[PDB]
């Protein structure tokens, strides 16, 4: 679920 | 529009549409090393719920891994295919995997969160917060201390989504 920030 | 449990069987036609899924993962979730997430999607833990287009094409999807007899599973990844954002796709998507959750008697569900994308998850009702006892998933779910473990509670009779 690796997440770094943006993704709309 | 379908929400399908995906099985990897070794068949062309599951095989294709795993391996869709695993390059919206990647596309989506840069920072993921696309080799880690081709190892999970396939492997004999993971499992896959697909947003199915037209009955063949893959716009979205999240991979878990459930621990039965804990009963709460790990969210490995979540992702909408870029051009199929923005028109409640992953909040349905989300709904209808608590509610099959919920059918094979999950109790909660865990996953790791890093800056924008805990906001996500709170808004599908994750919470910091744990009312699950953290003995209880030591030991199934590596601890990084380099992210942020959220929950979400199943409640065995709350309808959620359909
Ligand atoms: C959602 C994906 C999960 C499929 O979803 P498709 O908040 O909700 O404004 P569905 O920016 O439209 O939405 C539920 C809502 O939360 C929004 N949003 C996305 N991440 C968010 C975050 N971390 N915090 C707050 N809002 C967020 C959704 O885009 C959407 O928009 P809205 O709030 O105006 O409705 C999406 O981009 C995607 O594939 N993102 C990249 C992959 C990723 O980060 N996956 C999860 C981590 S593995």
């Amino acid at each position: 679920k690796g997440l770094g920030k943006g993704g709309a | 529009l379908d929400f399908d449990i995906l099985t990897n069987d070794g068949t062309h036609r599951n095989m294709k549409l795993l391996i869709d899924l695993k390059n919206i993962f990647s596309r989506q979730l840069p920072k993921m090393p696309k080799e880690y997430i081709v190892k999970l999607v396939f492997d004999r833990h993971h499992e896959s719920m697909v947003i199915l287009k037209n009955k063949q094409k893959v716009i979205g999807g999240i991979c878990f891994r459930q621990y039965k007899p804990q009963r709460f599973a790990e969210v490995a990844f979540l992702a909408v295919t870029a051009n199929e954002q923005v028109r409640g796709y992953g909040t349905r998507l989300m709904n209808k995997f608590k509610d099959h959750m919920q059918k094979q008697n999950i109790e909660y569900l865990l996953t790791y969160a890093d800056n924008f994308a805990i906001g996500y998850f709170k808004k599908q009702g994750f919470t910091k917060e744990h009312r699950m006892p953290q003995e209880k998933w030591k030991g199934y779910i590596k601890d990084y201390d380099g992210g942020t473990l959220m929950e979400c509670y199943i409640h065995p009779y709350v309808d959620y989504g359909r």
